[PDB]
C-alpha cells in the first residue's frame, strides 16, 4: 500500500472541516471531523490518503505543531469569499508550514468558490472595501509560497473537490 | 435527528440544536471506543509480543485511556436529561460542572512530544515497523497509524469549543442555556490554554534538560527558568554549520547538536543571548558569503560583541524566525 499524510491548514472561518468532509449526506452536515483514510488514484497509483483536520487549533499555539510531523502534503487552505484568509497565508501560515514541515509538498487551495459570484457575499465584502478573491490571485500566491500548484473548489456543491485532493495526492507522491 | 418521534415536529433550529447536543454524544461515544482499541490493538500485543518493553510502552501510551469514565460520564448526564421523547432540553449546567475535569488530561499531552520521540526512534526497529504495518493491513485501525489513536485527546480537546459553540447558535435567547453555554466556552477556554501552556512548559523543560555546557560562563539561569519556548529549529551559520537555535521568551540559545547514543543533546554555542541585550538585523540577500534569506543577530554589542548570521530555509521561514525574534524583543521592552 502507498501511504500519505495530508494536513489541512488554513483560518478557521474557511471552511476547512467541510472540505474534509465532503471527500469522505444530505442527511446532515457535521460540525466537526476526526481523521480520516480517503482512498485516491492517481496517474495508476492507489494511494491512501489519511486526513487530518486542524480546526480548532488556531488559537492553541504550543498544541498546534502536534500536527505536522510525518506529513507528506500541507493543504494550504483560503476562502474566495474572504480576501482576509488569503492575506493570512503568506502573514502566518506559510511562515508557520515552512518552519514545522520543511520540504513538505504544499497545494494552494481557495474555497466557497460558489460564492465569487454571489450577490450577497460582493456586497459585505464592498462595505469592508473589498472583493471576492480572483483565480489570478490565487496562482500568483501558489508561486509565491512555493506551492505544488492553485486549484479552487466549493465544498457546497463539490465542484472542484474531488480534483483538490488528486492533486494534493500528486504532490505528496513528488 | 432519525431517532426521534416523526410526532415531533418543531422549529428547524431546535432540530439544529438538538443535532448540535447528539453529535457531542456520538463523539463521546467514538472517543470511548477508539481508546479502548488504542490500549487493546496496539499496546497490549506490543507488550505480549515483546515488540516493545513495558517501560518503553508505558511512555508512549501512559494514562490514553485512563479517563473512560470522565466520557462515560457525560454520556450517563446526557442520558438521563433526555426524554421518552429523544429531545434534550438543557445541557448548560451539565457541561458547566463536566468540562472541568478534561483537566485531566494535561499530563498525557504534555507527554505526547516525548512520546512521539521515542516512536520516532522506534523507526530503526524492524519488528516495530511491521507490528504497525501489520496494524494499518487490519479493517480495525481504519487505515490511520498509531500516531493518529495517540492523538485522540488532542485532536478531541479542541473540538468541544467548537461543538459548545454549534448548540449555543442554535439555542433560542430566551433559554437559560445561552447563560450557560458562554461560561462553558470560557471554561472550555480556560482548560485547553491551561493544557496548552503546559504542553509548552513541558516542551521547554525537555530541552532545557538536553542542553550541554562545555564552559560555565554560558551557563545562565534564565535559561533554566524559562517556561516557554518561543522558536526551536534548526538553521545554517555563516561558517555552513549547522545550529540549533532556542529561543526562549527571555534568552536565545544558539548550540550545535550533538550525538549522544540518538539522544540528540544541543551543546551550547558561545553565549546565551538574553532577550534583553539581543538585537535583530535584517540582511539583504547576497550581503554575505555562506546568501539568500539571512539575518544577524547580536548582543547590544556594548557587551563584548558576538553576532550571528542566520540563513533559513526560504523567505517565508526566515520570516517565522524574524517575527518570533521581533516580537520577543519588542515584549521585553514593553514590560522592560
Amino acid at each position: 500500500a502507498i501511504r500519505k499524510k495530508l494536513v489541512i491548514v488554513g483560518d478557521g472561518a474557511c471552511g476547512k472541516t467541510c472540505l474534509l468532509i465532503v471527500n469522505s449526506p444530505e442527511v446532515y452536515v457535521p460540525t466537526v471531523f476526526e481523521n480520516y483514510v480517503a482512498d485516491i488514484e492517481v496517474d495508476g497509483k492507489q494511494v491512501e490518503l489519511a486526513l487530518w483536520d486542524t480546526a480548532g487549533q488556531e488559537d492553541y499555539d504550543r498544541l498546534r505543531p502536534l500536527s505536522y510531523p510525518d506529513t507528506d502534503v500541507i493543504l494550504m487552505c483560503f476562502s474566495i469569499d474572504s480576501p482576509d484568509s488569503l492575506e493570512n497565508i503568506p502573514e502566518k501560515w506559510t511562515p508557520e508550514v515552512k518552519h514545522f514541515c520543511p520540504n513538505v509538498p504544499i497545494i494552494l487551495v481557495g474555497n466557497k468558490k460558489d460564492l465569487r459570484n454571489d450577490e450577497h457575499t460582493r456586497r459585505e465584502l464592498a462595505k469592508m472595501k473589498q472583493e471576492p478573491v480572483k483565480p489570478e490571485e490565487g496562482r500568483d500566491m501558489a508561486n509565491r509560497i512555493g506551492a505544488f500548484g492553485y486549484m479552487e473548489c466549493s465544498a457546497k456543491t463539490k465542484d472542484g473537490v474531488r480534483e483538490v485532493f488528486e492533486m494534493a495526492t500528486r504532490a505528496a507522491l513528488q | 435527528m432519525l431517532d426521534i418521534t416523526m410526532k415531533e415536529s418543531l422549529t428547524t433550529r431546535e432540530i439544529r440544536r438538538q443535532e448540535a447536543i447528539y453529535e457531542m454524544s456520538r463523539g463521546e461515544q467514538d472517543l470511548i471506543e477508539d481508546l479502548k482499541l488504542a490500549r487493546k490493538a496496539y499496546h497490549d500485543p506490543m507488550l505480549k509480543l515483546s515488540i516493545m518493553s513495558e517501560e518503553e510502552l508505558t511512555h508512549i501510551f501512559g494514562d490514553l485511556d485512563s479517563y473512560i469514565p470522565l466520557h462515560e460520564d457525560l454520556l450517563t448526564r446526557i442520558g438521563e436529561a433526555t426524554k421518552p421523547d429523544g429531545t434534550v432540553e438543557q445541557i448548560g449546567h451539565i457541561l458547566v460542572s463536566w468540562l472541568p475535569r478534561l483537566n485531566a488530561y494535561r499530563g498525557y499531552c504534555s507527554n505526547q512530544l516525548a512520546a512521539k520521540a521515542l516512536l520516532d526512534q522506534k523507526k530503526q526497529d524492524p519488528r516495530v515497523q511491521d507490528f504497525l504495518q501489520r496494524c494499518l493491513e487490519s479493517p480495525f485501525s481504519r487505515k490511520l497509524d498509531l500516531w493518529s489513536f495517540l492523538d485522540i485527546p488532542r485532536s478531541r480537546l479542541v473540538k468541544y469549543p467548537l461543538l459548545l459553540k454549534e448548540i449555543l447558535k442554535h439555542t433560542p435567547k430566551e433559554h437559560p442555556d445561552v447563560q450557560l453555554l458562554e461560561d462553558a466556552i470560557l471554561i472550555i477556554q480556560g482548560v485547553l490554554s491551561d493544557i496548552n501552556l503546559k504542553k509548552g512548559e513541558s516542551e521547554c523543560q525537555y530541552y532545557i534538560d538536553k542542553l550541554e555546557y562545555l564552559d560555565e560562563k554560558q551557563r545562565d539561569p534564565r535559561i533554566e527558568a524559562s517556561k516557554v519556548l518561543l522558536c526551536h529549529g534548526e538553521l545554517r551559520s555563516k561558517s555552513g554549520h549547522k545550529l540549533y537555535i532556542f529561543l526562549f521568551q527571555d534568552i536565545l540559545v544558539l548550540t550545535r547538536p550533538v550525538t549522544r547514543n540518538e539522544r540528540h543533546s544541543y551543546q551550547v554555542y558561545r553565549q546565551p543571548i538574553p532577550v534583553q541585550e539581543l538585537v535583530l538585523e535584517d540582511l539583504q540577500d547576497g550581503d554575505v558569503r555562506m546568501a539568500k534569506n539571512i539575518f544577524r543577530i547580536r548582543f547590544h554589542d556594548p557587551s563584548p560583541a558576538q553576532s550571528h548570521t542566520l540563513q533559513a530555509n526560504d523567505v517565508f521561514h526566515k520570516q517565522q524566525w524574524f517575527n518570533c525574534i521581533r516580537a520577543a524583543i519588542a515584549h521585553h521592552h514593553h514590560h522592560h
